[PDB]
């Protein structure tokens, strides 16, 4: 988790540089992972018709982090207050507007804002109470 | 994790027999026979110890008592060992059922002019209860303590108090 | 096992290979045979989760016996620094590491 | 030389596998894999296991790999290939000895190598042990045991080679 | 030293006598899958010759049987259920 | 979990020590629910058949009730047994490590204040 | 862990991804599958003959008598397969679509 | 298939995944695997239809490979450990190889691709075997291994196959294929609170055979393989679509069928362990195999589809199989759960 | 009987080969069991040695262990020299 704690590392409201270079590193690999399968089960053209997937592919996902990662720490900096959930609503679904940018949807733009930044949200509810989700065996 | 402390290399002169394999095993039985002394303790040593370095005491005697056994030859019907061991060697694999007339002839010279009888098959191969001073160590592994192992059940058996108390099963 | 049905009927079925510390073919040691003595009866009726912690000695030393790799971490910079001192030509070797 | 007997067959063993694997003809690409059993026995040889390394000659090496010799006969491609006859065949096995030579590079400066396992680039010698076997031959009495101490293994090993014919001769049946 | 020196010299000849005489002028299957599984077993009982050296040779001598006899019996399915007699 | 307790004999459905304990009543509400559980099979089996599910055999029937009531009555003793063994080990291992669980020190209400929250 | 040890399991790692890198031929796939229950095999021994396991040297025989069984059954149903398809193609093995 | 070599093949299978739990032997372990292996490839090939080659041949090259990766982990971890006993792994990697190479002889994660097409290419009494009996030996390995495993790796593997089991089922026709996916999602499920807890993985185990057994085998007795086919039988026999439906309802997983046995005492464990999250998102995704669940009863028993002419012929006839143990298996697979403290026996 | 003997040459006439080595299998699984000498293979067998005799500690009382190769106490092997 080299890349995971390279992003939560930086404190929030600080370093937005290194937080959205994080932002587009996670986003970055996530991008690799999703568009090696999709040349694997479903077989491309010609390996430039190939690249020309993976590199759609990355892209929305490394431009959805990096949007994210931007307004997620600059919300802190302005609004004078890390701790809040909604520091990471506003840009956790504002990759739901940058995937239909790429995607040109008005529908699924909006609807991945109600659903995105809900989970971003989340994240940050995660790590403020002490959620753990891959819980290690206790009892 | 610690010290490898090994014997100088004083003790480590030992008057070492110069004799090649042929000449060796050409004796072999009666060298068995009549330096078992300092054979069994030693091997006995080597056992019990589990380390070498602990039992040079009686690497070097089982040496020595070589030589008194070897130069007693000497002394003695050598010219008929000289002719035997120089016949085994000529066999690739070492072997007495080629040499058989000689094995004689070492035989009888030694039956008289020492008295070492040939060992009987199966005679050395036999465990011997060897006499030592050493007393036995106490954990040859220098094995550590024991953990304590955890305290066993007992007591008798009590009915499930409420039953198996699972949600709002009872009985 | 899941079944361990060999301690019910009480008759060996592969528990003679598991470990190389059992009776072997003419008594023949493994490399490593005094190490598991070792390793094993420390580590009996304590427990999987137990011994991993308290045994632990015993496992580090024979850990290393089978695929000896500290030891050779030790041979290597011997190797390595006698290298070094030969060939700028400080450390003359004795006749005893030739004929 | 001499010394690195073991070294210079792992590292051939590795590019008879990376030849074979990289899939040309199945026809060659079994003698890509019978060089590289040729060359393991070699490594198994001088490491005591006389028997074992000697007995993949007989079976295998010189055994099963006939079958496949003779499936590549009259289940044949009506073209079968060759490294030259395809351009990602010749691409792979570049790329697998290429990554050998940089691999043992890396062996050779710092002896170091991290990946996956922590490895020592040493001489293969040193795992060797030293001591006398005595006249039993070690490997040679090992393996004597199937009839003393194999029992399980013995019945298992019979049952599932006669359970062996009967699934052969059944799925080739033609209905 | 002598076992692949003995390889390398027996090479070296056998090539240079064809260069120096190149360049100076489904029953098929069936049986050998049948071969593949009897060579295989034939690997089991290999060993047994120091196997009768062993202090309980009883146990040695009634398992021996019984691979020879698994021979026999997988020879006999593959015997009478057509099988071994070529598809025509 | 409880497997590799200390005696725990492989492939033993009742231990011998499970005997101990208070057998299930003859007429266990348990007990009769397998009961329930067979007669249901004798039903449903007749059905498959197309037959009187009510009054086709009454020998298939007695065979489905009295296996299921037959085989839940030693079900039913493991059942208590394994609870009984959970709870055993558990109640003496309280006593051998009395450090973890210490005394609760009862305080009444008296004491403690707890803070009111209006609903309005 | 030595370098002998080490060109083994990579080899095994070569073989494995070959393996599952299915050219237009299953016979080639099969090969590739023979190279792991070698390396298998060779890796095996090594430890086993190292440590002086005389027991152990069981498995290395055990390892090939049936590692080489799913070959007996593999190349028959390659044979099979290129019974009714003509061809050990592996593009054609794909009928199970729905 | 002779009978008695067919009844043979099934008893090596029988002895194969019995040789496993038995096996205080990795080798052993690995040597039942192989013998199992190799004598269900000629009972998948029971028709010799060019499909059923396609679901052998698949079968076998995602099966042998595993097989081949079991014995990779186990050389590793006797080499850095020197113990065959069934114990737990001393090498982090050898694991990590292990959970994979026994996952996708079974088929969790991407792994799982063979699982929908093979069940469809053989015979349906043969598709009974692979999903009902294959999943115990290597859940057998995983039971005994359960001590170490790495909690991050086993449950996305186990999050991804109940989410890729339920997403696919929605989009599938034939029966067979909804019975893979519904036995991915299935798995899943079983394997999630196998670190956690071993009883309920058993729990599942017997829970999950009995109502795959049935229904599976029920479908035998109405001898169809389409939606379409199986929306027939209504007029024939609808007893079979009404023990369809109720089954069908077990499957999914709702009270007080005995199909929601497993569901609650998983979100249980989990909710002991701190685990909060992951049953939520694993209780939600089942909501995807109740749909084709529901979908499937729509079409057999709930409504009534159009039948044909031609089956006024069947109603004269009668079936002949004797439905071996099936009639008993629907009560203890949809009404059994008042017998819940039956856990403890398991133990 | 008369059947069953006209059943076996009835096989030993249109073919030679199985029968024989019917017997030949049948009398070498069989004659293991009766036998004089495989107690004496085994006796051999065993007999053979190919570890040192580790010798014991003498701590008295040792009645059947001897004190030297050459004493009368111990296992003889003369058996096997008349054999
Ligand atoms: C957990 C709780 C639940 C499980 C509890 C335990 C019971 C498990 C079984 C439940 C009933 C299954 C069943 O039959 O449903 C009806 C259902 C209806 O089948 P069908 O349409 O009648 O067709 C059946 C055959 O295809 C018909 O093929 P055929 O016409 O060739 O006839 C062959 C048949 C009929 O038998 C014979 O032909 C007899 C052969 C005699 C010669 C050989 C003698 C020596 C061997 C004797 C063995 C006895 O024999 C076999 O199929 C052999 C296997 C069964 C006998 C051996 C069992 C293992 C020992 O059965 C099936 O779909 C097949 C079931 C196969 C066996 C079960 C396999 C999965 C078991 C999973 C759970 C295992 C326990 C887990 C814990
Ligand atoms: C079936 C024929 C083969 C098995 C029975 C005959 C051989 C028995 C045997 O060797 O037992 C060895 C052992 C009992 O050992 P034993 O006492 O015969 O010999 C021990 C020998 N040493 C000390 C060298 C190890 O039993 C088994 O291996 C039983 C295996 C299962 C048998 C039944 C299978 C069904
Ligand atoms: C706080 C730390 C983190 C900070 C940064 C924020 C997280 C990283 C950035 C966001 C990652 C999640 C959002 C999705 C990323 C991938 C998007 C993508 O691949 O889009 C392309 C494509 C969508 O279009 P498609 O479905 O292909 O249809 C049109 C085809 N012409 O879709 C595809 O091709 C793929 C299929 C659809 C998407 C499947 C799910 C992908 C995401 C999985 C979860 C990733 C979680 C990452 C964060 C947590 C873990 C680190
Ligand atoms: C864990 C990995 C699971 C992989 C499962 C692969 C099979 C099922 C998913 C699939 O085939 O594709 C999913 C994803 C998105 O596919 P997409 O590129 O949007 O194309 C859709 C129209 N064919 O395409 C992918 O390649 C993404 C797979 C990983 C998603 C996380
Ligand atoms: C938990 C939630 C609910 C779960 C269950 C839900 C079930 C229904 C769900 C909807 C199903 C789909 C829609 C309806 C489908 C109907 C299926 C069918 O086959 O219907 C027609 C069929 C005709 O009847 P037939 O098969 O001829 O049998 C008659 C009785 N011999 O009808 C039948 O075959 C029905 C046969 C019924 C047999 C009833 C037997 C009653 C036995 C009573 C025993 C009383 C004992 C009393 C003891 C007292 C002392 C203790
Ligand atoms: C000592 C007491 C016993 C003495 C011997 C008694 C039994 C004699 C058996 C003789 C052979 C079997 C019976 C017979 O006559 O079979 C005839 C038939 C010949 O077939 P074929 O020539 O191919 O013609 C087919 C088209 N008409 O036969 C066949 O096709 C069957 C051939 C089967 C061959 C099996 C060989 C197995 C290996 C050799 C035997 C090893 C020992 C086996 C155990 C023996 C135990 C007693």
């Amino acid at each position: 988790k080299t890349l995971l704690h390279k992003y939560s590392d930086i404190p929030e409201g600080t370093e937005c540089h290194r937080k959205a270079y994080a932002s587009t590193s996670i986003g970055g690999a996530t991008g690799l992972i999703v568009s090696a399968y999709s040349i694997a089960l479903k077989p491309p053209a010609s390996f430039l018709e190939g690249v020309a997937r993976t590199g759609r592919y990355t892209f929305t996902s490394a431009a959805i982090g990096a949007i994210f990662g931007l307004t997620s720490c600059i919300s802190a900096q302005v609004r004078e207050k890390p701790d809040d959930p909604l520091n990471y609503f506003i840009g956790g679904c504002a990759g739901g507007l940058t995937l239909g940018a790429r995607t040109r949807s008005y529908g699924i733009g909006a609807a991945a804002c109600a659903y995105m930044g809900l989970t971003a949200a989340l994240v940050k509810m995660g790590q403020l109470e002490g959620w753990q989700v891959f819980a290690e065996p206790k009892v | 994790p610690g010290i490898v402390e090994l014997p100088t290399l004083e003790d480590l002169k030992v008057q070492e027999v110069k004799v090649s394999s042929s000449v060796l095993k050409a004796a072999a039985h009666h060298y068995g026979a009549q330096c078992d002394k300092p054979n069994k303790e030693f091997m006995l040593c080597r056992w019990e110890e589990k380390d070498p370095r602990r039992c040079l005491e009686e690497g070097k005697l089982v040496n020595q008592c070589a030589l008194d056994f070897f130069r007693q030859i000497k002394r003695h019907c050598a010219e008929p060992f000289t002719e035997y061991w120089t016949c085994i060697d000529y066999s690739g694999l070492q072997l007495f059922r080629h040499c058989r007339k000689q094995q004689a002839k070492f035989d009888e010279c030694v039956l008289d002019k020492l008295g070492w009888v040939r060992p009987d098959l199966g005679e050395l191969s036999k465990v011997t209860k060897v006499k030592t001073d050493r007393p036995l160590p106490e954990n040859p592994y220098h094995s550590r303590a024991r953990p304590e192992p955890n305290p066993e059940a007992e007591g008798d058996l009590k009915p499930a108090k409420h039953g198996s108390r699972l949600f709002f099963w009872t009985m | 096992p899941f079944f361990d049905v060999q301690k019910r009927l009480g008759l060996d079925l592969d528990r003679w290979m598991t470990i190389q510390s059992a009776e072997q073919p003419h008594k023949i040691p493994g490399r490593c045979h005094a190490f598991e003595k070792e390793w094993i009866e420390c580590a009996h009726g304590i427990g999987g989760i137990r011994a991993e912690k308290e045994c632990k000695i015993e496992f580090d030393d024979f850990v290393e016996c089978l695929l000896r790799q500290k030891t050779m971490k030790r041979l290597s910079a011997i190797k390595r620094q006698r290298d070094k001192l030969i060939k700028e030509g400080k450390y003359t070797p004795p006749p005893h590491h030739l004929g | 030389m001499t010394m690195y007997i073991a070294f210079i067959l792992s590292t051939i063993f590795v590019i008879g596998f990376v030849g074979f694997s990289s899939k040309p003809s199945p026809i060659y690409g079994g003698l890509g894999l019978i060089v590289s059993g040729g060359v393991g026995c070699g490594i198994v040889l001088n490491f005591g296991g006389s028997f074992l390394g000697l007995m993949v000659f007989l079976i295998y090496l010189g055994g099963m790999l006939v079958v496949f010799g003779y499936t590549t006969a009259m289940a044949t491609e009506m073209y079968p290939e060759v490294w030259v006859s395809n351009k990602t065949v010749f691409g792979a096995f570049v790329s697998g000895l290429m990554m050998e030579f940089c691999m043992v590079y890396y062996a050779l400066k710092e002896e170091e190598v991290e990946i996956i396992f922590k490895f020592n680039g040493l001489g293969d010698w040193v795992i060797y042990d030293t001591g006398d076997s005595g006249f039993f031959s070690e490997e040679a009495m090992g393996i004597a045991a199937l009839y003393s101490y194999g029992t399980w293994l013995v019945i298992v090993t019979g049952w599932s080679l006669l359970i062996g014919v009967v699934v052969i001769m059944e799925i080739t049946r033609g209905n | 030293m002598n076992i692949m020196l003995t390889l390398l010299t027996n090479v070296t000849l056998a090539s240079l006598l064809v260069l120096i005489a190149f360049w100076l002028p489904m029953k098929f299957f069936l049986v050998a899958i049948t071969f593949l599984l009897f060579d295989l077993e034939i690997a089991l009982l290999l060993p047994l010759p120091w196997a009768s050296q062993t202090n309980n040779l009883k146990t040695m001598l009634t398992m021996a049987l019984f691979l020879l006899i698994l021979l026999a019996a997988s020879l006999a399915y593959e015997w009478t259920q057509k099988g071994l007699e070529w598809a025509e | 979990m409880m497997s590799g307790r200390p005696g725990r004999v492989p492939l033993q459905f009742l231990p011998n020590e499970a005997r101990s304990l208070p057998p299930p009543k003859l007429t266990d509400p348990r007990l009769v629910y397998m009961g329930f559980l067979g007669y249901c099979s004798g039903l449903i089996d007749n059905a498959i058949r197309r037959r009187p599910v009510v009054s086709a055999g009454l020998h298939r029937q007695l065979l489905y009730v009295t296996s299921f009531v037959f085989f839940g009555y030693y079900l039913l003793k493991r059942q208590d047994y394994m609870y009984a063994l959970r709870d055993h080990d558990m109640f003496a291992y309280v006593k051998s490590h009395p450090e973890d669980f210490p005394e609760k020190d009862k305080k009444t209400y008296g004491e403690i204040l707890e803070e009111f929250h209006p609903v309005r | 862990m030595p370098l002998v040890y080490m060109n083994i399991i990579m080899a095994f790692a070569i073989a494995l991804a070959g393996l599952l890198m299915y050219r237009s031929h299953l016979m080639s796939s099969l090969l590739c599958l023979e190279g792991m229950m070698l390396s298998l095999f060779i890796m095996s021994t090594l430890i086993i003959l190292n440590t002086h396991f005389t027991l152990a040297n069981m498995m290395p025989i055990i390892l090939l008598v049936f590692a080489a069984c799913e070959a007996a059954l593999g190349l028959s149903l390659l044979v099979m397969v290129s019974n009714t398809y003509g061809t050990d193609y592996v593009q054609n093995l794909n009928l199970l679509q729905c | 298939m002779n009978p008695i070599i067919y009844t043979t093949l099934i008893m090596t299978v029988m002895s194969g995944t019995m040789l496993v739990m038995i096996s205080s032997h990795w080798l052993l372990i690995w040597i039942g695997f192989e013998m199992n292996l190799l004598a269900m490839i000629p009972v998948l090939m029971k028709n010799f239809n060019p499909r059923a080659t396609e679901a052998a041949t698949k079968y076998f090259l995602t099966q042998a490979t595993a097989s081949m990766m079991l014995m990779m982990a186990i050389i590793i971890n006797l080499l850095y450990s020197g113990q065959w006993t069934i114990t737990k792994m001393f090498n982090p990697v050898a694991m990590t190889m292990m959970t994979m190479a026994l996952a996708m002889k079974l088929g969790l994660s991407p792994f799982h691709f063979w699982v929908p097409e093979v069940t469809q290419g053989i015979s349906l009494q043969a598709g009974l075997l692979l999903l009902t009996w294959q999943k115990l030996a290597p859940l057998s390995v995983l039971c005994q291994i359960s001590q170490s495993i790495n909690p991050n790796l086993m449950l996305t593997m186990a999050m991804l196959s109940i989410l890729i089991g339920g997403w696919g089922g929605l989009n599938q026709t034939q029966l067979r294929k909804i019975m893979a996916y519904s036995s991915i999602a299935h798995m899943g499920w079983m394997t999630a609170v196998l670190p956690y807890n071993t009883t309920m993985t058993i729990l599942n185990l017997l829970i999950y055979i009995t109502m795959t057994l049935a229904m599976f085998m029920l479908l035998i007795h109405s001898s169809a393989t389409t939606t379409l086919s199986l929306s027939h039988t209504w007029n024939k026999m609808p007893v079979i679509t009404s023990l369809m439906m109720v089954t069908l309802l077990s499957m999914g997983g709702l009270p007080p069928l005995s199909g929601f046995m497993p569901k609650w005492m998983i979100i249980q464990e989990m909710t002991k362990n701190e685990s909060i999250i992951m049953p939520t998102l694993m209780a939600m995704t089942a909501l995807l195999n109740l749909y084709f669940y529901m979908r499937l009863a729509y079409s057999s028993s709930l409504t009534m589809f159009p039948s044909t002419n031609n089956m006024k012929m069947k109603w004269q006839f009668e079936h002949t199989k004797q439905m071996k143990l099936l009639p008993t298996m629907i009560v203890l697979s949809t009404l059994v759960l008042p017998m819940t403290p039956a856990l403890s026996s398991l133990n | 009987a008369g059947r069953i003997a006209s059943f076996l040459k009835n096989a030993w006439a249109k073919e030679p080969v199985l029968v024989a080595s019917f017997a030949i299998g049948g009398l070498a699984i069989i004659l293991p069991s009766l036998s004089p000498y495989t107690n004496y293979a085994i006796r051999i067998n065993r007999a053979t040695p190919y570890n040192y005799p580790v010798p014991l500690r003498d701590d008295g009382n040792m009645p059947d262990v001897p004190s030297h190769p050459q004493d009368p106490q111990g296992p003889s092997l003369e058996w096997l020299k008349n054999l």
